[PDB]
């Protein structure tokens, strides 16, 4: 009798649930709204935490991990990522890695920090930093460090720093950007007031990157001037950030 | 006779289930196994179908579903008692996600479910607040997400508990 | 009256049927049921005798060409192969021709027989063998083997090997194979209890094919030592194998 | 009037019809041509059309049908009497696969479709078998099989001719 | 309902089973599931299943049973009608053995099953002479053998068939 | 009407055994007794073909593939091999293959035809045909002829000489030979009356063996005379062999 109760409500329900199967089909089907919508976080936050429908949003008012089928700025632009067709978008950064031309602003932080052959052997030899950067220009006006591994092997590591002071990245997003970067950790930070999502090797079918060919259309292509500075700046405030592994 | 009534939970969603238990003496062997193949978003009422295998059951129990990424598909496998070993999920009422790598696997009892609800300070009221496992299946991984459900309209969940007490 | 009958059976169902048209209808669209979901073949088959909704089997049980509309087998890939978009699919190997470096399997039979330049330049010569391999993937574990063709002029044949001792080909799968390789005729063999598909000429908008570009390529790649001797033996089984015309 | 019926048994498909016959004199024109463009997976009820054209004819014929690739579509050219060299597909009822190239045809009259119906064992009982052709155009080409197709409900069809014995 | 049948048939032996069909409209999919674990050789009743399932059935139909090494244990996979190219054994009734490697399969229907017992010389009446799969697991290969076995007392047989009669 | 019957016998009996549960378990049951209980077959033949309860029986009455179960000749024997344990089995012949000395009968072969450690090299390269004669000795006493594979690569097959006029050969006995030679095809012949079970490769946990020590105590052991002489015979009987692949 002690050990009983406890708590036995539910009885007088499941009764009635076993004559009536009309009843507990709408029941179950009833229980659709999601109690908590939304959750805070702190950084730095492991996006790989994030399931397919979470919505990451940085702000002066906190960082939350919010569900995207509740969540407005998610719904507004629901319509323009409709397609959601994963078939064609992982042929699609595969296809554009070939031709990287009108993308001046991943070239451009290449161009600025060491704009040598060598650089852009070692940038094209981690070809999921390019789809990392399609897949965040797609879903717009960011910009991407190219920094050395300090606690790994001898390959480099990606910062995207983000221009607004408010932030947010759309479900659909960030589950294509995890799925396209599989293999490398995607962990969000802020520093010095702007946010910035740290893109390193953890632990493919892509086409063989011609370095040199590259290298030959980056002496013909005219950058904008403003944007190279910016990466210099950018470049300066990044160097003592030191990101955790 | 529990697959039946599970199969018509499952119903709505896209979610296969496979094809005897003893009310006064329940086995601690597998008792359903739920599938559900790659693509999938389909969601689990787990407190449901754990709170129908305690209303089963006329002795004590503690059921227990095993939520497991095979590296095809998920598994989700009955049981009245949680084996030696078995995993529970740390997640609390607020942050409750759990992703799967291949092979590896997660679960949830009705003993650490009423922790959880009762340390969240979630509704115990009957069909007011239910854990239900939403699941995604992105290849090689399983994302799991123990969120609590309540109804669009609790109006409607009163007047049918009512029905129910009416009839006792 | 010798001559009538014979058997005129079906004149009373055709005077009710004037006279009742929504009979006439459903009568009509009754008749969906095939009587021969089935049938058997003997090897060498030629699969262009395959219309686009038949699936090949072959296995110890025998060689059987089905409807795929009531096969097991096709109905548990349909919704894996459910798009079908062939203005996709003809574009999707046409662009997959320029990028060969996930395909191991593909370029690992040329390395095993003949790792030269001359070897590449003949067999990206005839383009239809790769959009062959790059089908039959799709829909998973097969080997290609590239032979000399003696009764025709100086080009090559491919053997496509099947791993299994049972073999399926959806009917989907064939349908593209087979429009894929339009100026290439497909049969099905059996050799030393190996399936296997021969891929030779019987009588296009392709890019344009730099054999030395994969050629350097090539050799940058690793290739799995287990596979490219696995090809050695492969190649000295089939060396006696003399495919009919 | 015998194209209002050939259009009405086509109106569950996609084969577009082309727009007098007198039945104590049939004409050895051609008398329908059916359509089907690029594309299409449609069916054309062969032996029903066959077999209608007999009861249309009071005097002794042998309906006939050719089955041609145009190069751009597939043309079904209907005759009461099979023209001088108008081919005939030497398919059995197991082995019923006919591919076409351009320009060329293939056909079926009533009188070389009973000999393979009775070859193969298949059931002579009105609308229990009924041979037609599965079109596929896939160009250049045009394929073709001769499947002889039944009724998912017999015990219907057994009815059916029931209620037209009624009225006679 | 026939998997009921079915493991109370196989509750002799040691052969694992696995849990609708409609009698007016059968299914084309596969119906039961058999499964028999590495180092045992239990006896599968082939013949009996598949005149049960010709019972079961009201419309006309060919019970098949395809039999295949999945590379760990025996598979049976029961169906109303056989799949378009799924294998029968070629065996007469004194030679009966067909080995089976990793993957690979045979099958038996039973009208290719009635060509046998007659071609064979062997007794038709009821439940004297009856098919069953003899099978022996020895890994990686399976062993089967399709031997027609009778009763030990034919008379008790023959009397079991009069009680039948006399019930109806 | 006229497909229907056919015959339709079998419908009063499920009608009844659906009704009674009890009676369908002893009729399932009662269905034991198998109606061929032996069967001719015709040499060559391929023991691969014979089942784990099959016996095979050779003599001027004819060559059989009886059931053990019905069979007086493998009831005699069947309580000396009772045991039947495989892990043991298994073990034992792998134990036994590092010292062969008790088995006079397989190496007087060797010493009889070629006495050189190159000889006794290329038989234990071979230890599968020890296995087959470690089998086949204990369920008595047959002889072992070494031979070279002509239709194959450079390896060896062995003749196992049968010395009665008539042979049978266990169910148990050959369910253990099949297994033990896993990759050596064993077909049953007859040559000048004399019975003859040809093993040899058709396309593994052993020890590794030392040539040079057991071709040591080969010059240690005495032979008898009168078994090297009678290998010297059989070895000049089986030379137009000539077993076909
Ligand atoms: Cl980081
Ligand atoms: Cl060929
Ligand atoms: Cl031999
Ligand atoms: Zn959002
Ligand atoms: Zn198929
Ligand atoms: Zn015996």
């Amino acid at each position: 009798a002690i050990a009983d109760v406890g708590t036995d409500r539910y009885a007088p329900y499941f009764a009635y649930a076993a004559a009536q199967p009309s009843d507990e089909v709408t029941t179950v089907r009833g229980l659709s709204n999601p109690l908590i919508k939304t959750a805070p976080v702190t950084l730095p936050f492991d996006l790989g935490q994030a399931v397919a429908d979470n919505c990451l949003s940085l702000s002066g008012m906190g960082y939350y991990l919010g569900l995207g089928g509740c969540c407005p700025t998610c719904a507004a632009a629901e319509p323009r990522l409709g397609r959601s067709d994963r078939a064609a978008l992982v042929l699609a950064y595969v296809q554009q890695l070939n031709s990287i031309y009108e993308y001046r602003v991943f070239l451009a932080s290449v161009a600025a920090r060491d704009p040598s052959e060598r650089a852009l052997e070692e940038v094209l030899a981690h070809p999921e930093l390019f789809f990392a950067y399609y897949v965040l220009r797609d879903g717009r006006d960011v910009r991407v460090l190219f920094f050395e591994d300090p606690d790994a092997q001898g390959a480099l590591m990606m910062y995207v720093v983000f221009p607004e002071k408010s932030v947010h990245v759309h479900h659909r997003v960030l589950d294509r950007l995890l799925g396209a970067c599989a293999g490398h950790r995607i962990v969000a930070h802020v520093w010095q007031t702007m946010f910035v999502l740290v893109v390193r090797k953890k632990g493919d079918d892509v086409p063989a990157v011609s370095a040199s060919d590259i290298y030959c259309k980056m002496r013909d292509i005219s950058f904008d001037g403003e944007l190279l500075l910016e990466y210099k700046r950018l470049y300066a405030a990044f160097e003592d950030f030191r990101p955790p592994r | 006779t529990l697959v039946q009534r599970l199969k018509l939970i499952l119903s709505g969603g896209n979610l296969r289930c496979s094809d005897a238990c003893d009310p006064e003496r329940p086995p601690t062997r597998c008792v359903f196994q739920v599938h559900g193949q790659d693509g999938s978003n389909d969601t689990f009422p787990l407190e449901y179908v754990l709170r129908l295998m305690r209303s089963w059951a006329h002795v004590p129990c503690d059921p227990y579903v095993r939520v497991q990424n095979t590296g095809v598909s998920v598994l989700f496998q009955g049981f009245f008692f949680r084996p030696a070993d078995a995993p529970l999920a740390a997640i609390t009422a607020e942050h409750n996600n759990v992703i799967l790598a291949s092979t590896h696997s997660t679960g949830m009892s009705l003993s650490a479910l009423d922790d959880i609800k009762r340390a969240g300070g979630v509704d115990t009221r009957p069909l007011r607040a239910m854990m239900s496992v939403s699941c995604f299946v992105r290849m090689p991984r399983v994302q799991l997400s123990f969120r609590f459900m309540g109804p669009d309209d609790a109006s409607q969940t009163q007047r049918l508990l009512d029905r129910a007490e009416m009839r006792q």
